């Protein structure tokens, strides 16, 4: 019965390795995507910020 | 030798069931946030694309009133 | 204690300036005509009202609070800030008494709707399933919710969100003795589980569920079943799943129920069943 | 004797399911009659009718050894279609039968 | 049959430490993207606050 | 369905009042001066029925009225308009009739490329090459979008997306192309992974598929390719795929069948075997002679 | 591809009529004062034939145009978008000829600073840094741009990122024999990933490297050092790594060389060793 336990677990250890690779590659893709949406955002951010100031500026000068 | 290779056996097979279920489970989450994120990139994107062109629009406009 | 006790005493305080507020602002608009910035300034004071009752720990009133300006805006002919005002009366009344809360929701997804927007409509159906089915015991309606979501996130291509919703339907469906519906929706998502680069490895699960219900009716269809869906995924009968199966096949047929017992029991000891799959194997079991 | 679609059903009774015939409604068919059922363009069988008040209109009820012979499953639909045996050339002289005990 | 046991315990230990390693490194992973969601999100509420009180005393003052 | 018989009603109301709206824009494009801003209330109306026509499961419908208020929004002088309108009607074309969605998203992408934005267009390309290889049955056209959605990542330092582009469009092109090209591609991909530690503990399965690229061709090369790789890479010698291939060439060395068969079912009783290399294995079998 | 070249001519054509336009600067403008909005028009058409150059694949080409269209642009006015072009001609230059990519990013590195903007500021330096390590050989100016990058994210409590740099920096000092910083690093950043459940696994490794960085300068003091981490961390003896170094430093107490070779050969054995590690062992157990 021990044949069978050590043939399962070398299964269930194999099929565990290719789980944790595919999830190594997806945690590796949503970070750099995490990097790159951030970055967007903060320039969006400063942009609006100087386009209200700019604005109020011009609404002053009436 | 008995007592212990049953302990074993018995210890491994719950351990290891409960590790692939659990990573079964995190494959099949990740998806959702994946696809979701997706989505938040094109709205930003749109977003950015609307609000840069509105106010240079809009400046555009200023400077012929003005 | 102390801190809610003054809230709610300058909440009343804010009420009764804001009922002051509203008639006097139809009577000034009667009779000097100063626009609508008192309209907005009511409403205004209604929010905060409404934010600082949910402060007060007063979760009706708020909520009435929140409905009142809601009301209010959308007969100012705006719509958007009148559906965050029905929304929140809608969390607000989550707990405590949640039926006016089902009527606030689905005023929230008929305007949303009402504008073309899907995603949002899908997860205010989902939530009102979801409150329905911990609530109330009226599965049809959590059926119809789910069914409708679920179509409307298909429809958006968002297949990950529409398998979640099918799959509770699918078990919703099976629990309540009608197998068609089940069938086909285990058997679709399994088929379409068959390419997934990372779902193939769960694939397998539900086809196995399926052929249980399937067993529902008689020995024979189940094996036929049980073997197309194994040629169809030839891996299919690595796993335990098509061996138990195999066995209960054939102590059914034998009617050894002894040993359909004890395979059940050590299936049980080698991996825990939940409260579904013991009591589909009862039923079975019964016949 | 064009063919119809029909559904699948249980034999009603013991005695039925010792008659090897396929049981049927009194409404759809008379007893005696001959047919041809089809499960696939590969796939026909044909059985002799016997009628049994209980039997649901639109439905053909088949025993266990029927649906393990033919491959039907309860449920399932099936294309039925009047069959006449040409008795000139179908009325067995010789017939050899394999046979064994039925339960061990 | 017992060296072909210990051949596979060889294996075992290989894989399990190789998994446990890639594992540290995952998690630490996870605990940097659940860094930055915070600051996205604070940036996209602050952006929001200010795009609203902005756009909404701008239509004030048109009136 | 009631639901659905009212809502095709009211599309029905809305499509004629979308056809006196036309009227309204011909009447003010040669009797009156200024319906840009009534065109655009005829836009509004188109969109809200080609919504709520979606929302009708009429996707034809929708896809066709999604289409119509594009084309007129283009003379507007604005293009991102144009560019969503054509997006929406693309997405709705995606079921039942995809023909005119491949043409609608090619329009979109030039739209896209003119402005600017690539990774957008990117992955509008690759959209384009997953529903051509999955509705429509030719290769080469998917070989063409892949390279250039593999071509626009890689120009915008996106490394992750472009490998996987790569690595899917060679293992495609060796089904049906010369191996040569997926030889390089899985030489670049590998050569890419060592040095990360990302796929570092993978590629041993990309040398794998080079050198059976490698051996379908011939063998010599073969052997040289597998030392050069296990020179290269010392620790690919322990890997089971290198006693794998070495088996298999010392039993096609002296062309034993049996032996080469027996040896695949063992390396099959273990994990189990794929489609593609079942089919490279069948098919390096089929010249043993 | 061949016909996208002659619009890339046809884009040399555009940058002739640009020059036209700062023509227009030079002589038209005084009856166009304020034509402003024609140097911002001018702008886009340089940015837009510098897009055509970078779709044309002439790297040069993209990086001088988008150099020419941000000093246009900066006119003491819309400094991010200089900012913005500064860094995508850098990132043009970074294929090709890097070398004003420094520039064109020290620059843009200049205006975030006065802007304040010390993310992407750090960002850039790590940009910097690594095309430094992969293109050019010098490694003292990458280490004092991770240390410059490393104070501004710790200075807004983003203590990952620079635990990390200051990881990389520490082994980069370690391979150039400067033992102190290295020790000191690596005790910081160990200690500080054991206040937290998350990076409790992880200290082993970081407290062996520190172990064989203090072991390489004084032997003496190794067994006070790794007596002082034991009883600092209690189950770091447990793990295979202090066992490790506790053998080689009892075995070095004779002149034996079979010992140690046997040892780290056998440790070899379960895993394969990084260049780092056994260059430092190398280098360190000559003597």
């Amino acid at each position: 019965t021990r044949h069978s336990e050590i043939i399962k677990l070398e299964n269930s250890i194999r099929e565990l390795h290719d789980m944790f690779m595919d999830m190594a590659m997806l945690v590796e893709s949503q970070g750099e995507m995490i990097d790159r949406i951030e970055y967007n955002v903060e320039h969006a951010v400063d942009y609006v910020e100087r386009a209200v100031s700019d604005t109020k500026k011009a609404v002053k000068y009436q | 030798l008995a007592d212990e290779s049953l302990e074993s056996t018995r210890r491994m097979l719950q351990l290891v069931e409960e590790s692939k279920d659990a990573g079964i489970r995190t494959l099949v989450m990740l998806d959702e946030q994946g696809e979701q994120l997706e989505r938040i990139e094109e709205g930003m994107d749109q977003i950015n694309k609307d609000m840069k062109e509105a106010e240079k629009n809009l400046t555009d406009l200023g400077k012929f009133a003005g | 204690g102390m801190d809610t006790s003054g809230k709610q005493a300058e909440a009343m305080a804010l009420l009764a300036e804001a009922e002051r507020k509203v008639k006097n602002s139809q009577s000034f608009f009667s009779g000097l005509f100063g626009g609508s910035s008192k309209i907005e300034e009511a409403c205004e004071i209604y929010a905060r009202a409404a934010n600082m009752f949910k402060m007060a720990k007063n979760w009706s009133a708020a909520g009435n609070a929140f409905c009142q300006a809601a009301q209010l805006h959308l007969q100012l002919q705006s719509k958007h800030d009148a559906a965050t005002c029905f929304v929140d009366a809608g969390n607000a009344f989550k707990k405590a008494d949640p039926q006016e809360a089902i009527n606030c929701l689905m005023r929230a997804i008929e305007i949303y709707t009402d504008m073309g927007r899907f995603t949002i409509a899908a997860k205010h159906h989902i939530s009102i399933a979801e409150i329905y089915e911990t609530e109330l015991v009226d599965v049809e309606k959590a059926i119809a919710h789910y069914e409708q979501s679920a179509d409307y996130y298909k429809g958006e291509e968002s297949n990950s969100s529409a398998n979640k919703c099918l799959l509770k339907v699918a078990g919703y469906a099976a629990q309540l003795e009608q197998y068609q519906k089940a069938i086909d929706i285990y058997e679709q998502v399994g088929t379409s589980a068959m390419d997934s680069p990372l779902l193939k490895y769960s694939a397998k699960d539900y086809f196995f569920k399926a052929a249980l219900c399937h067993f529902c009716i008689d020995m024979l269809n189940a094996k036929l079943a049980v073997q197309k869906y194994e040629e169809l995924f030839p891996a299919f009968s690595d796993s335990r799943e098509c061996k138990l199966m195999k066995k209960l096949l054939e102590a059914h047929e034998e009617q050894n129920v002894d040993s359909y017992t004890e395979s059940v029991k050590e299936y049980d000891s080698i991996s825990r069943l939940d409260q579904w799959l013991t009591t589909m194997l009862l039923r079975i079991k019964k016949t | 004797m064009a063919g119809r679609s029909m559904q699948a059903a249980r034999c009603p009774t013991d005695e039925l399911s010792l008659s090897n015939c396929a049981v049927v409604s009194e409404k759809d068919y008379q007893s005696g009659q001959h047919v041809i059922v089809r499960t696939s363009p590969n796939h026909k069988y044909i059985f002799t009718l016997r009628t049994h008040p209980s039997v649901v209109p639109g439905s053909v009820a088949f025993s266990l050894p029927q649906r393990k012979w033919a491959g039907l499953s309860i449920g399932q639909e099936i294309e039925v279609a009047l069959y006449s045996f040409d008795k000139a050339k179908q009325c067995i002289g010789t017939m050899t039968i394999e046979i064994d005990f039925l339960q061990k």
